[PDB]
């Protein structure tokens, strides 16, 4: 099994290619997408990020899909970089409600869109 | 455009044509055509000679090494490279073990007369050697000065990404080359596999058999014509592949690109080896010819190559019907 | 784009050199003030200070501004 | 089944039977023999030839060498092996210094009238140099090209395992190979410690002394017979074990076997050897003879390996008693 | 005040003044002159002598190596420099890619008849080159002991710093000098840049053309003078600039700057050669010499040396108007 070297400011991370594969649409997960942050002369992944964050998000891969934001990471960066790391619109609103955030306590269609009487 | 190129991302400059050994050289023609066909290749700019231990049982590189001393060409001027893994009859003569890459290596050398060649490859994958023994022979050749660069041949892109990691890991020389199959009728590799390694590591592609052993010529048209590859003793497996169903398939896929060739006013041979250059993702095309007519049509190649629109091509793709989905 | 090592007691950053050029008055941002710091013989700036603290120094950097502790 | 093998993970084939040269080259047979019996080996398939310095004080190296010469075989289709530790009376003439090694093999090689050998053996361990300085001596003989590859004789598995350890920490090379003792009465090193470092670091088991010195041919039975190597000026050691409590208590055991080999229509040496050779985890069984009769027997012992059935194994570890808890 | 120093920060000592061999050896000057030329140099303390495959196609390197063997000097009194970039009119036969590095030293080494230089310079950056296989090269040939050292010419700090961390990265060589050009009229690189990289990476300025390729010396006031640089075949491009608005706007400096010159008692040349020297960056400066007088004159900058105040060298700057912000 093929392995990845992703560094993340200096942190060295380590998977194996297939951990990545599970997820093909996120930037991780798709050659073609991360393919522009492959250093050549190390072997390795460079992303200039957050170190604290990178943790969860390549423990997202390995649970096959678990979310949790690391208690001493706040919550408006964290949320930034699964949005850079492209972890998908899904993964993150189970996140975002996960983490304590309700915003449809709702039928779907009804509140939002409504009327069908222009008047 | 742009008769020389960088081999890969390496600083090493070929010219985007080639001339091989393979069948040829110490085998179907005589060593004064050999020469003939060198001096001709190289008095056109062409500096890549590829060869390999195993062809006509070592005889190909006796004579390359002859046309080089006799006509006492510089040695800086020239790029020559050789392929090693079949070195003999004996157990311990075949495959990418450190015993035969160096053996191997050091035998042809011999033969060619050379200290060095310019890029040494393997032959093909050995699935009977750890990564890590070979790229370390490979590394060793190179730091004897035996070799100034390596490539692979025939491997898939995860070995050639394994053997690229396994030099990281062990502060080795990663290979510079892939020496892959390529024409009208095998694409799937160089088009979809191989940019992807270039953009990564930069490794390029060195193809070969731009003319299918011969079939894209077009000459099987109506059979086995005397003195053609296909019926020289020992390449039945060819007579048979251009007999076969699917053989019959592209001979009239040759036809209509034919069509195409009479139009942009030169022959098919040149059309297809122009066509194998047309994407900057390959270095160089490695030719084959058995005689000077042979050549210096295919060398006519180039001309063509700015006569291929973005249209010329949707075309040929469209009559071969085999673009590979990305 | 040129990269930089910085070494805190060990635990080694990695950053962009664009990225620590944002604030040219920091003692990292300015060539002149780390030159001090650089280690040649393993190509980074060594710094015998507290570990904890430097994720967020650096991040600063990378985030355009943002300093907390 | 299969003749040849790689030599533990390394990508060096070796047939599954070597001719050592420890005894009978330069000391107990003639040069005649020694040619003889090199000649039969080899034509019989097998590539592997062991010598060492100590052997005959450097004249088992000189005899193997002239063979090679005088046959004019191709280095390429011979593995030649030899062992380093004692090359002579002066104090840095032993052990397994930076020194030693260096000047040990290239006397060795000399002797040899050989550039290189194949694998280059530590001879025993040694206490008093440390691991660093051996691997990198014998890094450095593979990097002069003074040999392919390196291994180890009669270390422990913690000593292997340290070397290989050494080698990851400064970048060198691993050695690839330990050559233990092993036949029915020498079993728990090769049986359990060695399959582990195989699985864990590709090492691999070259074997040697099957016959347990003649002993397991059981033409002790009735004591020491003239020109048997017990008989041998300066094997006293091995007479006393010949008759010893121990000694005896086994050729008893001979007998035993002798039923079992007669069955399975094979002389009892060619079961012992075959049964040397019954798991995947030794590579190679170095073979002793000190005529063409014992060669030829011996080389038979390939014929009943596929005659080794479960049950015809589990019978001959009932007779011995000696199977050793994993 | 010390005729000796440390180039850059290596272990290597060279006089603050070399003798070069570009325009003049083998081609403007015979060899009794050069040799003349050289053993003045030598027996005044020069170590330091820079020449290069390019300079009159080899022939530089002939006659520096000729007067070499004929004084019979002892090579370890002698510091030996030559650049490599353009070696010939192949496509490989240029830049920086392992081939030539390699090819093109070895070419080098033939002609100066030297199994060594001491230093060796990438002639000029190669943007078809990488980095790595540069790198890679130059360490190549120090281990193979065809060069002490290795050294960038003509390279962007950033180049060298690429060079240096690429080194670090895959534990190699990093250079040890950089040889830059250096005259009242070419300041900047030297006077900013430079200093930075000695003192972060140790990297040494030997610097060339302190005259300007004579236009310093004044000797341009009234026009071409017949034997002057700019009056030779093939240098065309010097005789516009010397004749150019701003070539003029130099020479009218120089006037002035003469006024300086026979106030300390010396002449122009002396007074820019020396001012080179004025600070402990630049570790040696290149002469260039068509005769003995030129030379003998010039090696008479070091008198000089002591006699720049910081005052005579503000004085300098106003008249220049050229002094870079730091
Ligand atoms: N890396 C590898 O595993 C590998 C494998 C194979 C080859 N190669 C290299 O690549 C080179 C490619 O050679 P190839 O044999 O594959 O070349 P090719 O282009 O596929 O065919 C060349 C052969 O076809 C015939 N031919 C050539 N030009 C022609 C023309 N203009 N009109 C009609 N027929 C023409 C020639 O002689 P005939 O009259 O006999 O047909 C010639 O022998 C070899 O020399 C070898 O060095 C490498
Ligand atoms: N790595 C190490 O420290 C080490 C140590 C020892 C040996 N080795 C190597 O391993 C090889 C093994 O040789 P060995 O001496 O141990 O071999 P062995 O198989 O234990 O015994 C061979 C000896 O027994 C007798 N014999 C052989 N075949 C026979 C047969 N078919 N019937 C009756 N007697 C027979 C022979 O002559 P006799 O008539 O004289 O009995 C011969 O000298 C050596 O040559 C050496 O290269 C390595
Ligand atoms: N690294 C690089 O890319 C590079 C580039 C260029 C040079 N270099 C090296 O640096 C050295 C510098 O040489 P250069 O030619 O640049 O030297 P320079 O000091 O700028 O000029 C020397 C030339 O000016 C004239 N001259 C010298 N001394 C004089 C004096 N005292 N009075 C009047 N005229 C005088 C001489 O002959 P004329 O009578 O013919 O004028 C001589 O050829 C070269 O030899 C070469 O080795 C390196």
């Amino acid at each position: 099994c093929e392995r990845v070297v992703i560094n993340i400011s200096g942190l060295r991370f380590e998977t194996q290619l297939k951990t990545l594969a599970q997820f093909p649409e996120t930037l991780l997960g798709d050659p073609k997408k991360r393919m522009r942050y492959f250093d050549p002369l190390r072997n390795e992944y460079f992303f200039d990020r957050n170190r604290p964050s990178f943790d969860a998000i390549l423990y997202y891969y390995q649970s096959g899909g678990r979310l949790r934001r690391p208690v001493n990471v706040p919550l408006d960066i964290f949320s930034e970089e699964i949005r850079f790391y492209e972890l998908g619109e899904e993964a993150m609103e189970m996140f975002r409600e996960d983490e304590g955030y309700i915003k449809e306590e709702e039928r779907p269609l009804p509140e939002n869109e409504f009327q069908r009487q222009v008047w | 455009l742009q008769f020389y190129r960088n081999l890969g991302k390496s600083g090493l400059r070929v010219s985007c044509l080639g001339l091989g050994t393979w069948v040829t050289f110490g085998g179907q023609i005589t060593d004064e055509m050999a020469e003939h066909l060198m001096t001709l290749a190289y008095d056109n700019g062409i500096n890549l000679f590829d060869t390999a231990e195993v062809y006509a049982a070592g005889k190909a590189e006796v004579v390359l090494g002859n046309i080089i001393k006799k006509k006492g060409w510089r040695r800086s001027s020239l790029v020559i490279t050789t392929k090693i893994f079949w070195g003999g009859k004996a157990e311990t003569e075949r495959g990418l073990s450190r015993k035969h890459i160096i053996e191997g290596l050091k035998a042809s050398l011999e033969r060619l007369q050379l200290e060095y060649v310019d890029v040494v490859f393997a032959n093909r994958p050995d699935p009977n050697t750890p990564m890590e023994e070979t790229v370390r022979a490979m590394t060793h050749v190179i730091n004897q000065g035996m070799a100034m660069y390596w490539g692979t041949s025939r491997w898939s892109s995860m070995e050639i990404m394994e053997a690229y990691s396994v030099a990281r890991q062990f502060n080795l020389i990663p290979p510079i080359c892939e020496q892959a199959e390529y024409h009208m009728f095998q694409r799937e590799k160089v088009e979809v596999q191989l940019p992807e390694l270039f953009h990564k590591i930069g490794v390029g592609a060195m193809t070969w058999s731009p003319l299918a052993c011969g079939i894209v010529s077009g000459k099987y048209d109506s059979g086995i014509p005397p003195y053609s590859r296909a019926s020289l003793k020992g390449y039945q497996w060819l007579k048979d592949k251009i007999l076969s169903e699917e053989g019959r398939r592209q001979q009239a896929k040759l036809k209509e690109l034919q069509a195409i060739a009479e139009r942009l006013g030169c022959t098919l041979p040149q059309l297809a080896i122009a066509w194998c250059l047309r994407n900057e993702g390959v270095s160089s095309v490695l030719l084959g010819a058995s005689n000077a007519e042979q050549l210096m049509e295919n060398i006519g190649a180039i001309q063509v190559l700015p006569k291929l629109s973005s249209s010329i091509v949707h075309e040929i793709d469209s009559i071969l019907g085999n673009k590979p989905y990305s």
